[PDB]
C-alpha cells in the first residue's frame, strides 16, 4: 500500500495535463496546460496579489493576464513555467504531499536525452519525490490496449505521432511526427464556420466553436461523395444552441474539419496526411515485423475521438497496404485518457517496483541513472 | 544465544542466524524478484504465462544463485523454476499465475 | 504392407528436404531446409509463444526471426536444429508416427563416418523408427535412371558433385565437389540483374529474382555467339511482371547465369567449372571403365534443370574426351527429385528388405552397424 495507493501518474500535454492515482481508471484531475502572468497590478475582491495563475484560473481569467504553454508540440520548452504546472498538480489538484508519493511521468517520442534528465533533476532535487519513472506515451497508450507490438497513431492537442512499438522498445528510426492536431482543427473550423457566415465575435463565441468541433464533428468514410450528398441536402445539417438562444447550424463542414487530417492541403500544409505517414512508418520498420504492425494500429489521443475515424482509417491503408496482408485499427473509447491508463496499469503492478528510480539510485548516479 | 555468552562470559562470536536466509527472500520480495515481474506483467493487457516466466529469467537466470532451472524428473510434473529455500529446493509451476 | 507402405524417404538437403512414403512417384513434402528463432518476445494472435519455427513457417515470418541452415553444403552442420527439421518432417509435413514407420535418409558424397553413426544414433535413440538405412545422393540418381555404374553430375542448392559409380560402388578417389550453386546462382543474377537497371529493394523483389531464375533461365549451347546474338537484338529478350505490374525486362543474362557454371569466373572463383570437372572425375578412374562412365553422364539436382544444359554438356565434353569414345549425357525431367525417386525405388523394392538396419541390429551393434 505504501506505495500501491501512492504511485501518481502524471501525463503531460501540449493542450491538457491527465493525472491521478495509479489504481485509478480514469484522470483525477485534467486541466490547461498554461501559466497566465497578470498584464496589470490589482487584486480579486478577498484574494491577494497573485504572481501567477495556471490551469483553469488562468483560462477564466485570460482577459488580464499573458498566457503562456510550457510545452510546444508535446516538448517541455519553459523549464519555469513547468515546475509551475507540476507544483499545482501536486499541490492544488490532487492535494498530496509528493514527497511520499513516487511518481510516474510521461514524455514525448524523441524527447531529447537532455529533458528527461531535467525533469528528473527537478523532480527529484525540487519536489523531493521518493522515487519517479518516465515512460514514453505511445508506449502506454499500447499497452493500456493490452500488446506490446503495434504502431501507436498518437494525436493531442499540439503533435500527432506514429510510434511503432515492438515487444516494448519504441522503433526511433521509423516515428514520424506531424506538427497538425486537435488546436490546429479548431481554428480551420473557426474559418470554415465563419466563412459560412457567421461571427465568434466575443471570447464566448470562440471558445466554443472547440465544443462545436468536440461534439458534432465527424470523419466520413467516403469524404467525396459526402460532399456530393451535402447538396442533395439531407438531413445531414446539425443545429448548436450557443451561449444564449442563437441558433447556429453546421450541416457539411462538421466533417470538413478532420477531412483535415488526410489532406493538409486544407490548411496550407504540404506534409503527408494521418494514413500516408501510417504507412510510411510501417515501409520504415522491418519487413518481418510488418505484418504485426498492421494488424495492430493502436489509436490514442483527444483528436483520434471524431467518429468513423476508424473506418476511414481502416480504408485507407488497406488500400494502400499489400492485399496479403491483415489491416486491423484499433480505437478504444476511453482512448483520449490511453496514455494515462497505461501509466496507472503499469505503475500499479507488481513487477514494476524494480524499475523506479529511487532517489537511492539519484543521489548516487545523477539524472543519468533514469535516462537509460 | 548471544546473551548466555555475555551472562556467562563465555568468548564467542558470531554472526545473525537469520542472514543466510536473506538471499531467498530477496529475490522474492524485492523489486526486481519474482513478485514483482509476476506483478508487473500482470499490467500487460497481452502477457503470458511464457512471457512472464522468460522475464523471470531473463532477469534472474545466472545471476542469481537461488535461483534455477528445474529438474523436471523424480516425481514432479513439468518445469519452469525451482528456488532454494531453507528446507530445500522447489520446483515451481507457473501456469495460471497471470 | 507392414511396410510396403510403411518406409518413408527423406531427402535432406542444403536449400530443400524432400519426403514422402516409398511408392509414392514424387515427394509428398518439399520445404526450406530452415530453423527460425524468434528476435523478440511475443505472439501471432490466435497462437500460443513459440520457441522455433521450421520450413515455409520460418520463411514466412523471417522479419522476426534469426534463421539458420542446419546443412551447410550437403552435410549436417547443426545437430539440435537437424533434430528440429525432421521432427518437423515426420510429425507436421507427413503427419506419421515415426515409431512404426522405416526410414530410409540420404547422405552427401563423402559424409563423414561419424556423421552416418550420429543420424543413426539420433533416428534409433530419439525418433525410435523400427529401421533405418542411409544411401548416398549420387548413388540414388542413378539408380533411379535404371543403371548401375555412370557418373553424376549432382548439383542443387548449396553443393556441386562428380560422383562416379561402378556396379553400385560410389568411388570415393574420384568424387569431386564444387562449392557453386542454385543459392551462389540466384545472387548472381541478383546482380546482374540490377546492374541491368534495377531495384530488388524489399523482400517482395528479393524472392522473386530466385523464381526469374527458375522460370526464364537458359544454358545456351554456343554461349559465345549468343552475347554476339544479344546485339544484333532480336526478339531474345523476355520480360516478367512482378508481384504488381512493374514488368521487368530481361534479354540477355537470362543465359549470363548459368554461363556461370561453366566459368566460376563470372563470380570471382578460381576453381574449375561443372564440364571439366565431370572429365577430371573421369581420368582419375581405372581407364578400363572409363567408356562406360562415357556414356552415363546423369544429371541430377535443380540446378541442372535450366534448358540447354545438356546439350552444352555433351558439345563440353565431346570435345575433351577421346574421339574414340561415345558421351552420353541422360538428363531426366524428373531430376529435381531424381535422388528421392530412387530412394522409393529402392526402399519400396522387393529385395531391399534384408538391409535395413533395424532396431535389433543397433541395440546389439552400436552405431557403427548402419555404418558399413
Amino acid at each position: 500500500d505504501e506505495d500501491e495507493t501512492t504511485a501518481l501518474v502524471c501525463d503531460n500535454g501540449s493542450g491538457l495535463v491527465k493525472a491521478g492515482f495509479a489504481g485509478d481508471d480514469a484522470p483525477r484531475a485534467v486541466f490547461p496546460s498554461i501559466v497566465g502572468r497578470p498584464r496589470h497590478q490589482g487584486v480579486m475582491v478577498g484574494m491577494g496579489q497573485k504572481d501567477s495563475y495556471v490551469g483553469d484560473e488562468a483560462q477564466s481569467k485570460r482577459g488580464i493576464l499573458t498566457l503562456k504553454y510550457p510545452i510546444e508540440h508535446g516538448i517541455i520548452t519553459n523549464w519555469d513555467d513547468m515546475e509551475k504546472i507540476w507544483h499545482h498538480t501536486f499541490y492544488n489538484e490532487l492535494r498530496v504531499a509528493p514527497e511520499e508519493h513516487p511518481t510516474l511521468l510521461t514524455e514525448a517520442p524523441l524527447n531529447p536525452k537532455a529533458n528527461r534528465e531535467k525533469m528528473t533533476q527537478i523532480m527529484f532535487e525540487t519536489f523531493n519525490v521518493p522515487a519517479m519513472y518516465v515512460a514514453i506515451q505511445a508506449v502506454l497508450s499500447l499497452y493500456a490496449s493490452g500488446r506490446t507490438t503495434g504502431i501507436v497513431l498518437d494525436s493531442g492537442d499540439g503533435v500527432t505521432h506514429n510510434v511503432p512499438i515492438y515487444e516494448g522498445y519504441a522503433l526511433p528510426h521509423a516515428i514520424m511526427r506531424l506538427d497538425l492536431a486537435g488546436r490546429d482543427l479548431t481554428d480551420y473550423l473557426m474559418k470554415i464556420l465563419t466563412e459560412r457566415g457567421y461571427s465568434f465575435v466575443t471570447t464566448a463565441e470562440r471558445e466554443i466553436v472547440r465544443d462545436i468541433k468536440e461534439k458534432l464533428c465527424y470523419v466520413a468514410l467516403d469524404f467525396e461523395n459526402e460532399m456530393a450528398t451535402a447538396a442533395s441536402s439531407s438531413s445531414l445539417e446539425k443545429s448548436y444552441e450557443l451561449p444564449d438562444g442563437q441558433v447556429i447550424t453546421i450541416g457539411n463542414e462538421r466533417f470538413r474539419c478532420p477531412e483535415t487530417l488526410f489532406q493538409p492541403s486544407f490548411i496550407g500544409m504540404e506534409s503527408a496526411g494521418i494514413h500516408e505517414t501510417t504507412y510510411n512508418s510501417i515501409m520504415k520498420c522491418d519487413i518481418d515485423i510488418r505484418k504485426d504492425l498492421y494488424a495492430n494500429n493502436v489509436m490514442s489521443g483527444g483528436t483520434t475521438m471524431y467518429p468513423g475515424i476508424a473506418d476511414r482509417m481502416q480504408k485507407e491503408i488497406t488500400a494502400l497496404a499489400p492485399s496479403t496482408m491483415k489491416i486491423k485499427i484499433i480505437a478504444p473509447p476511453e482512448r483520449k485518457y490511453s496514455v494515462w491508463i497505461g501509466g496507472s496499469i503499469l505503475a500499479s503492478l507488481s513487477t514494476f517496483q524494480q524499475m523506479w528510480i529511487t532517489k537511492q539510485e539519484y543521489d548516487e548516479a545523477g539524472p543519468s541513472i533514469v535516462h537509460r | 544465544e548471544q546473551e548466555e555468552y555475555k551472562k556467562e562470559g563465555i568468548e564467542w562470536e558470531f554472526i545473525d542466524f537469520g542472514m543466510d536466509l536473506a538471499a531467498c527472500i530477496e529475490l522474492i520480495e524485492k523489486p526486481m524478484g519474482i513478485f514483482s515481474i509476476l506483478e508487473e506483467e500482470c499490467m500487460f493487457p497481452k502477457a503470458t504465462d511464457t512471457s512472464f516466466k522468460n522475464k523471470l529469467y531473463d532477469e534472474h537466470l545466472g545471476k542469481s544463485n537461488n535461483f534455477q532451472k528445474p529438474k523436471p524428473a523424480k516425481g514432479k510434473a513439468e518445469a519452469h523454476f525451482s528456488l532454494v529455500h531453507y528446507a530445500g529446493t522447489v520446483d515451481y509451476n507457473i501456469s495460471g499465475w497471470l
